């Protein structure tokens, strides 16, 4: 249904909307946002440049993984953007 | 986990896993200084000797399948 | 019973395991960045007095796998890129008014350690300093294209995938083109037959490969372009310089031999490694080099490489239009073996030996107009080369800088008269 | 010693120099020497200088011929018995030999005989140390025994040993058997195939080393089916690992008579070190093995092993419970016995040993000593290292103390990451997570971060950055060198 | 199955509506329609049909290939995304056709080259893409003999167009590929408009390639620099920008190849007018900065006689083209101070400073960015107090722009270099463009407070009548500048503190009290931020609102809808807890506790982190000795027992709240394993004392009772395993496992991925030596159901610490076929 990219992330800072603002992208825990999160060129291009990792609404902030991620080295995965592998719209 | 060199999976044969701590044995070796000098050390051979010969027991360590 | 530890060091390694030079400090004086084990250090050897003085020494917490320095067109100052066992990239700069190397750019690709798959144990440049490729020893690489912005600070790219399943790398090598797209040699071996055969035909007749990376800068992308099969394995690769300085291609060092080989029309050169009168050694063992320096000058360029005996050689390329003609080798002299070797301006050879002391010397001439001979590819021979090992004539030592390393054993007793205990290390 | 006495920034300093005992000196100034100082020491005149200013670890050098592998202490004497072995090479005897014959075949190629190419060639032995070693083979060694006097440069004695043959323990010791007679054992092995392992069989040398430790002479050569690795004086008696057997062994007229055995030690013996009761053995890979000899029986009985497989290189005991052990990877640990440990008994064995300390060094440690830097300081855990480097484990005083550090340790992590990407804690959690040690390398880093950061980690810690500094230092004050004479 | 098809999409895909076999070329089309499948589809649609439309790029042919996707890539109903697509496919067909591209080169030109001049970007960057793919299937030869015939069309748009295009494949086959060529038509004689074409082509170059040029950069010079002097007005215009743009692209490196084009430059600034000249002009002021200081010292005084003489030009692109040679100019380091301040200034503030330039923005702009720069090297006062006495015109733009530049250039350099008369005609200039408002400028409240702060100390004298002034704007103009005075009260609250006038903060303090009630709350929220600032610098016991008034009447704004006022406003009693909480008594603390507890749920994060910060000062005021013991939504007071838990220690809270957990009921139970995973996991290492009195409670709840017990108990050993992690608790969490370990085996995929993800914690906290150790029984069990369990533990324990399982893995000795045993590990020196 759901699953990240896993592409390799470049020099693209990955942002979150209001409403995800707080939220490790892997995990989802709001305790200790430790690493800021990269994503590859091609998640963000065009239309999705700024949007947001979690759900792509317009980000606000930027993205983290939490401490329990940087210390298993979950940041250190491909880019963690959510893309539904349904239509591209 | 299956696109990661090394991973396992339930029909992994004992050569597989044993050329596998093989191979990442060597490039451990490979990578700390200390390791490649004791090693260096006990058989009287330069570091680019070493390093030459680890290189080639990469493809070759365990010898060839069944 | 609780026991809780404090851990300081005394004396920092001493061992050397890579070494590099240039113009770190921005001026025109050349400085050497070695790498200790754990520890980036910043030497400085004075023309005047000829010592050694240590500039800088930064404990990095982690292992240095991989030490290049790179300058920009245009550029005044050398960066440092350094690969380590974290799954990052950085790229660091020397600052003299403040002694402290300022990270510059740090990026993250992989996992931590010396792992088999991520990068960090090879590092090449492109001479011109558009793109630097970190590989690992095994089917990953991935390269960086280097670009300054207004404000003429260093800025850094995405990465760009180069990987290719199944591939053993023996070294990565950046090739000196004129500006053209850059290219980056390395020496591969795919194993993917010699694992599907319970025989062992495949493990055996499987030979190395010279392959050529391009960087497409117009399309931004990393292909492939280049390989062919090598006649014998080798160990390491030295750049060639080319554009508007001498041939672009690649020296492959082998067991027994060196092979330039350019590529395009470019035939392949070869030439035995010479040999000692008289070895004591046993014949059955081969001869390889253990590493090489490169000096370029807008006149001319040579190379100097020892052997596992200590044998720096002069290798010189004669060339008739863009072509190579032949490599000329001669004895330059010995020195213990080196990890790695800089031949400085003004007439200066930095030999960090592999164990023990280190040594700097001067050059006092270049190995040429002596009556010894000198050996070319183009003699015949089927047998090798021998020459006579003789005393230094060509270097003068004149600093001596005390390693320990490799300290196998210690006891800390007062054998002598005095009071504080001596460190008596075998 | 001598110790220079000088003012700095109105600060003054008594630093000691890194010299012999001298009987005398004056101030001295010549064209040679501009600034020197003439010292008179006993029997000898000694026309200094003190150029450096800087206090470090200064050196004298004694070379040697082979590599070596272990010196040991000479009570009486004072004196070191050192073993020096080589892979890949030939002993003296096979370089004349092998020389000469090439000699021999020089002339066999029959050219106008005339030429004598062999007078040049036998004539000039090459310095072996700046040529480097005409040395090559798979399965040969070269191995020697040296006696050196610690004192000056010279060697007492030398032995040198068969073909084949290397060296890998050396023990100096007596005998309960005997009188107050100094023997010299040395295990040795026969034909080692580094890469694939095999041997043909080992020996073990016995010496009398007469004349107060000056001069070895042969006593007997005993010979066993596996090289002993191990070598250690232990009741009266001398235990001896060979392969991963260690025995008991007792002086003999003809050869060490084998007095007790144990063969269920898993791998292979590197080391072995022994309380005046236990014996501490040091497997290849399966860490530390307790083993305790009954006196009535010659039974040697394994009470205790460890939960986790160690490479081990070198260790000490630190007391009657607790071994600091050293690692092929760079690692260093402590483990202790817990006190209701039963020495008297008959996955490996039953009751474990739990370790108490792990940290990763980074640099592969060779050899561990609890001793006192300097005179009124405070023992600490000396260990030095493959990459030539000496360093210090050392105990704290207080809790105070501890939570202090800790929190620079913490804080430093994330102001001060390491420079090439790394995480600190990961890198010293390399292989075993870090326990009880905290990284003074990096807190000492405190001096070299931006003065805005040194006051937002003192102020957290309610502290000034000169208070941070100076706590610091005390450290080395108290188990290092401080030259600061107030 | 067809994907969706969109209305616009029938035009070009409406023959897969009917299902039609055995047609040659209609075979070809509507295999084609594969172009269908990768447009409109899922990421396995376009991935796998993109791979079959690249291995059969050769058997298709470019003809019906690009006949088919120019089509697509024309229709205005085409979304960016799509047209991304559509970029990648033509790539990757591309680079099949190497040749076949040749003949269609031209055709697909006239449609792609107009994207290299849309408004939109990456539209623009999809173009260049496209067309560096396609110089690179075809030749350099097959570009240039495509796109030649249009260098000297008649029309200035296909001109542009082409040159732009041109540039694009310089960047794509590289500089010296196109260098001859360039070097020709630089040269035409058949007709001017050739000529300007080629160095507008070298101007573009410039332009996209940017930096890259420096080593070619002296062939492109010299192939356009004789464009200086040609009969044709507009080709030395397109000459000098260009060199004007390589100028630009090479700072600041490259001075030595515009070596050739110092001299011509100069001398024809004596002999140009109109636009020309300011095209000369522009080349020269990207020239100077790229210059030695000896050298942009004699060059800025050659050229500087005729920049003065063009400050008054009628034109206004001259204007500005030689305003911004001025900041160039004075950018340089060889352009000493005491130059500028005689030979630049006087006339710069003569005819540049007028009323007419603060009216248009491009003007207002550039002279303030370019007077601060200015400021920047002749030093902060000489600038300032050249506009000082503008701050009181009557034109209230004009007191706009000279605030601002004095805000900037204060906020740069700061105040030393101002003396006391300066001073005063700041303070004097300040007040009267701050009072006299039309409206609420941010402008001048950013000069106001920043120059306040940046006087420091020094402004003392004036508090009295600055906080004057902010009291008669707080009750004046009917609440809606309030906000205003509110946010300058709030900027300078710490220098009101460090002059020593705490009582002026004091009617501040009363006044800014007496307005709480205010309905506006966005002014009310400035209210309650002045009121914070004042706090944060003023004495508990000098607050003229006294605590014990002032928080009573915080208390009931809680509920306020607006998340300023939300903010502000716990802030504020955040503020109060922390510094003074001696002066409330714990019934109001408890009741605001349970006014935020709601809070902790707000979808603001600000709002929420302010609400935990504000909650732990309270907690730590009262003292966790008395909170309730547990009340619907457990999550905020989850949320509370952990912040209560991490203020104070846990030995408070994790006796009752393991108390909670010996009732026989199941749902509470599980709240107790909730929150004592949140509990571990946001406290972190603090949990390194307080596991072995968590023991029997994960005893018995990891034991098999309901699952959700052992999924949440799980992901507890993974909090605590993650926050303990690196301080000696390898018995404890070692202990644990041995009770872990039983659940491996389980379906259920939530509480299987806790218990992994236990494993995973466990791993890092422990050790890899010991999770290697339990996983190695069952990587070679005879049983396929446990080798998939086991192996996908083994592969978790893999893909972290591979490099540390170098020393854990076992001897394991080489059989009769293979050798097994790692002998280098073996060696004993
Ligand atoms: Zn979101
Ligand atoms: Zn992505
Ligand atoms: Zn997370």
């Amino acid at each position: 249904d759901l699953i990240f990219c896993r592409k390799q992330a470049g020099v693209a800072i990955g942002r979150l909307c209001e409403k995800c603002d707080g939220k490790c992208v892997i995990c989802d825990s709001y305790v200790r946002p430790c690493t800021l999160v990269r994503i590859c060129d091609e998640c963000n291009y065009g239309s999705y440049q700024g949007r947001c990792v979690i759900c792509g609404g317009p980000g606000v902030s930027d993205a983290y993984y939490c401490k329990e991620c940087t210390i298993q080295e979950k940041d250190r995965d491909g880019c963690p953007k959510i893309v539904n592998l349904g239509s591209s719209k | 986990q299956s696109k990661y060199i090394g991973t396992g999976h339930a029909d992994t044969t004992k050569w597989e896993w044993l050329v596998n701590q093989h191979r990442d044995s060597y490039c451990s070796y490979m990578g700390h200084f200390d390791l490649l000098n004791y090693f260096a050390i006990a058989e009287n051979e330069s570091k680019a000797r070493v390093r030459f010969n680890l290189m080639e027991k990469m493809l070759q360590p365990c010898g060839p399948p069944a | 019973v609780d026991m809780f530890l404090y851990n300081l060091t005394l004396q920092r390694a001493t061992g050397i395991s890579f070494a590099i030079h240039g113009n770190f400090s921005g001026t025109k004086q050349q400085e050497i960045v070695v790498s200790r084990g754990k520890i980036l250090e910043l030497l400085r050897p004075d023309p005047n007095t000829g010592k050694v003085h240590t500039l800088l020494t930064v404990e990095v917490f982690g292992v240095i796998r991989s030490l290049m320095a790179f300058r920009l067109t245009g550029g005044t100052k050398d960066y440092i890129v350094v690969g380590s066992d974290s799954g990052r990239i950085v790229i660091l700069e020397y600052q003299p008014s403040k002694n402290m190397f300022e990270k510059i750019h740090q990026e993250t690709f992989g996992k931590s350690g010396c792992r088999r798959i991520v990068p960090g144990q090879f590092l090449a440049v492109d001479p011109k300093g558009r793109a630097v490729m970190i590989s690992a020893i095994e089917k990953q690489k991935l390269v960086y294209i280097l670009n300054r912005d207004a404000a003429a600070r260093l800025t850094i790219s995405s990465p760009l995938e180069a990987h290719k399943a199944n591939t053993l790398v023996y070294h990565v090598v950046g090739v000196d083109v004129g500006f053209e797209n850059p290219m980056f040699a390395c020496l591969e071996m795919d194993y993917e037959e010699a694992d599907n055969d319970p025989t062992g035909e495949a493990a055996a007749n499987t030979q190395q490969t010279l392959t050529f990376y391009e960087l497409d800068l117009g399309l931004n992308h990393v292909v492939r372009k280049y390989s062919e099969p090598l006649e014998e394995h080798g160990n390491f690769l030295i750049t060639v310089p080319g554009g508007s300085d001498g041939p672009s291609g690649v020296l492959i060092c082998s067991e027994n031999y060196i092979t330039y080989k350019n590529f395009g029309d470019q035939p392949d050169i070869r030439c035995p490694i010479p040999r000692r009168r008289n070895d004591l050694d046993d014949p059955e063992r081969g001869m390889i080099f253990v590493c090489s320096a490169t000096h370029k000058t807008k006149s001319m360029f040579f190379f100097l490489a020892q052997t596992e005996q200590g044998d720096i050689f002069k290798i010189t390329l004669e060339t008739d239009e863009d072509m190579v003609t032949e490599i000329r080798l001669k004895y330059f002299d010995t020195v213990p073996v080196a990890a790695a070797m800089c031949v400085l301006k003004t007439g200066f050879l930095f030999v960090a030996s592999e164990f023990g002391n280190h040594y700097l010397y001067q050059i006092a001439h270049l190995g040429d107009d002596d009556e010894e001979p000198e050996f070319s590819s183009a003699m015949p021979l089927e047998d090798t080369f021998f020459f006579q090992p003789r005393p230094l004539k060509n270097l003068v030592l004149v600093d001596e800088l005390d390693s320990l390393s490799p300290i196998l054993f210690c006891q800390i007793a007062d054998l002598a008269n005095e009071d504080t205990p001596q460190l008596y290390v075998a | 010693r001598s110790w220079l006495s000088y003012s700095y920034q109105s600060r003054f300093h008594l630093t000691p120099l890194s010299y012999e005992t001298l009987e005398f000196a004056s101030g001295f100034a010549s064209e040679q020497c501009p600034e020197g100082i003439v010292a008179i020491s006993t029997n000898t005149l000694r026309i200094l200088a003190l150029e450096k200013l800087g206090a470090v670890f200064n050196q004298v050098a004694f070379p040697l011929q082979y590599t070596p592998r272990k010196f040991v202490i000479h009570p009486e004497s004072n004196n070191l018995i050192i073993i020096e072995t080589d892979h890949n090479a030939y002993t003296e005897a096979t370089k004349a030999q092998r020389k000469q014959q090439m000699a021999e075949e020089m002339v066999e190629a029959a050219g106008e005989l005339a030429a004598e190419m062999a007078a040049a060639f036998l004539n000039e032995n090459l310095p072996e140390s700046i040529f480097g070693a005409p040395k090559a083979g798979n399965g040969q060694w070269a191995s020697v025994i040296r006696v050196m006097n610690p004192i000056q440069g010279n060697t007492l004695d030398l032995v040198q040993l068969e073909q084949n043959e290397a060296a890998f323990s050396v023990a100096v010791c007596r005998f309960s058997n005997t009188g107050e007679d100094w023997y010299v054992l040395v295990g040795v092995a026969k034909d080692l195939i580094l890469n694939p392992r095999s041997v043909a069989g080992g020996f073990v040398y016995t010496y009398k080393l007469v004349n107060n430790g000056e001069k070895l002479e042969f006593l007997h050569k005993t010979p066993v089916e596996e090289v002993p690795a191990a070598i250690a004086p232990f009741q009266g008696r001398v235990l001896i690992g060979v392969g991963k057997l260690l025995r008991v062994y007792d002086l003999g007229k003809k050869k060490l008579l084998r007095k007790c055995e144990n063969k269920h030690i898993a791998n292979y013996i590197s080391g072995i070190q022994t309380i005046g009761h236990r014996v501490i053995v040091s497997d290849v890979q399966e860490s530390f093995i307790w083993v305790r000899y009954k006196r009535n029986e010659n039974q040697l009985i394994i009470f205790a092993d460890d939960t986790y497989p160690r490479w081990v290189t070198t260790a000490s005991l630190l007391d009657y419970d607790t071994v600091a052990g050293a690692d092929k990877f760079g690692n260093i640990c402590v483990v202790r016995l817990p006190p209701n440990t039963n020495d008297e008994v008959d996955n490996g064995a039953s009751q474990k040993a739990e370790v108490i300390m792990n940290y990763h060094v980074g640099e592969t440690v060779l050899s561990l000593q609890k001793t006192t830097l300097i005179p009124g300081g405070s023992e600490s855990l000396v260990y030095t290292t493959l990459s030539g480097g000496i360093g210090i484990l050392v105990p704290f005083t207080s809790h105070e103390d501890h939570d202090f550090f800790q929190h620079v340790e913490m804080h430093l992590r994330s102001e001060h990451p390491p420079l090439c990407g790394r995480d600190h804690l990961s890198f010293r959690s390399y292989y075993f997570p870090v326990k009880n040690v905290i990284d003074g390398d990096l807190c000492e880093q405190f001096n070299s971060m931006e003065p805005n950061k040194q006051k937002n980690v003192s102020e957290e810690l309610d502290r000034t950055p000169p208070e941070v500094s100076k706590k610091l230092e005390d450290i080395r004050t108290r188990y290092a060198f401080d030259y600061k004479d107030d | 199955n067809l994907p969706f098809l969109k209305p616009d999409d029938i035009q070009y895909f409406d023959k897969l509506l009917v299902d039609v076999d055995e047609s040659e070329e209609q075979k070809e089309r509507k295999i084609m329609k594969l172009l269908l499948k990768i447009k409109n589809g899922t990421p396995p649609m376009r991935k796998a049909a993109l791979r079959q439309i690249t291995d059969k790029a050769r058997e298709f042919g470019a003809g019906p290939l690009f006949n088919q996707i120019l089509p697509l890539l024309m229709s205005p109903t085409l979304e960016d995304q799509e047209r991304h697509l559509l970029v990648k496919v033509i790539d990757r067909i591309l680079y099949k056709l190497d040749d076949l591209v040749r003949p269609y080169v031209h055709k697909i030109l006239v449609v792609i080259e107009p994207l290299l001049i849309d408004e939109d970007y990456y539209a623009r960057v999809e173009g260049r893409e496209i067309i560096s793919n396609l110089a690179k299937a075809a030749g350099l030869a097959t570009m240039i003999s495509t796109m030649r015939p249009d260098i000297d069309n008649m029309d200035e748009y296909v001109r542009n167009t082409t040159a732009r295009a041109f540039a694009v494949v310089a960047s794509a086959l590289g500089i010296p590929s196109l260098l001859p060529f360039l070097k020709a038509v630089c040269k035409s004689k058949k007709s001017w408009q050739a000529r300007h074409t080629g160095i507008k082509i070298v101007q573009q170059i410039a332009i996209l390639m940017g930096c890259a040029i420096l080593p070619h950069l002296r062939s492109l010079v010299e192939i356009i620099e004789h464009g200086l002097v040609d009969e044709q007005q507009k080709v030395r215009t397109i000459s000098a920008l260009a060199i004007a743009a390589l100028a630009e692209a090479a700072t600041p490196y490259g001075i030595e190849s515009f070596d050739s084009v110092l001299k011509p430059l100069w001398k024809g600034i004596r002999q140009h007018r109109g636009k020309g000249l300011a095209a000369f002009l522009k080349a020269i002021g990207y020239l100077i900065p790229l210059m030695d200081a000896e050298y942009a010292n004699y060059y800025t005084r050659e050229v500087m006689l005729i920049l003065i003489r063009e400050f008054q030009s009628p034109d206004e692109e001259m204007k500005k083209i030689v305003l911004k040679v001025v900041k160039q100019c004075c950018g340089t380091d060889g352009v000493e101070a005491n130059y500028i301040k005689t030979e630049i200034l006087p006339p710069f503030f003569k005819h540049f400073w007028q009323h007419r330039m603060a009216l248009d923005r491009r003007n207002y702009r550039q002279l303030v960015d370019t007077t601060v720069e200015l400021a920047n090297k002749v030093g902060a006062a000489e600038i300032i107090s050249r506009i000082v006495d503008d701050l009181k015109d009557e034109a209230e733009q004009y007191r706009k722009m000279v605030m601002e530049t004095i805000e900037k250039i204060m906020g740069n350099l700061g105040a030393a270099d101002i003396d006391h008369k300066l001073e005063e005609q700041l303070i004097d200039g300040i007040l009267y463009a701050f009072q006299e408002q039309t409206t609420e400028d941010s402008v001048m409240l950013n000069g106001f407070g920043t120059v306040v702060n940046a006087l420091g100390k020094r402004v003392k004298p004036y508090l009295p009548q600055i906080c004057g002034t902010v009291l008669w704007r707080l009750n004046n103009k009917s609440a809606k500048v309030r906000q205003q005075a509110a946010d300058l009260i709030s900027r300078t609250a710490v220098v009101m503190k460090t002059c020593q006038e705490e009582k002026l903060m004091g009617h501040l303090g009363v006044v800014l009290y007496e307005y709480l009630g205010e309905e506006y709350p966005e002014v009310l929220g400035s209210i309650l931020g002045a009121l914070k600032a004042i706090v944060n610098v003023i004495g508990m016991h000098k607050m003229t609102p006294p605590i014990k008034d002032l928080l009573p009447r915080l208390t009931p704004i809680l509920k306020n809808r607006h998340e300023k006022v939300q903010e502000n406003c716990i802030d504020l009693v955040g503020r109060i807890a922390d510094r003074g909480a001696e002066y409330v008594s714990a019934r109001e603390w408890m009741r605001i506790c349970f006014e935020l507890l709601e809070l902790l749920k707000a979808h603001k994060k600000a709002i929420r982190r302010a609400t935990v910060n504000t909650f732990g000062y309270i907690a730590k005021a009262i003292g966790p000795h008395d909170v309730l013991a547990t009340l619907q939504n457990r999550v905020c007071t989850t949320v509370a027992i952990a912040i209560v838990a991490e203020t104070c220690s846990p030995f408070t809270v994790l006796p009752a709240l393991m108390n909670e957990y010996r009732v026989p009921e199941l749902n509470v139970q599980n709240g107790v394993l909730k929150s004592l995973s949140f509990l571990f996991e946001y406290i972190g290492e603090m949990g390194k004392d307080y596991i072995y009195a968590v023991t029997p409670l994960l005893e018995d709840a990891l034991m098999d009772r309901d699952l959700v017990h052992r999924q949440t108990a799980s992901a507890v050993v993974q909090h605590m395993s993650l926050g303990v992690y690196g301080f000696g608790c390898e018995d404890s969490l070692n202990h644990l496992l041995n009770y872990v370990w039983p659940n491996v085996f389980e379906t259920s995929p939530h509480v299987i991925q806790a218990v992994m993800g236990a494993l995973e914690g466990l791993r890092v906290a422990i050790g890899p030596c010991r999770m290697l150790q339990y996983c190695l029984q069952g990587l070679f069990h005879p049983a396929r159901k446990v080798r998939d369990v086991y192996w996908k533990i083994y592969n978790s324990i893999y893909i972290g610490s591979q490099d540390a399982l170098i020393a854990h893995y076992p001897r394991i000795y080489n059989d009769d076929k293979n050798t097994y045993i790692r002998y280098e590990l073996d060696y004993i020196l």
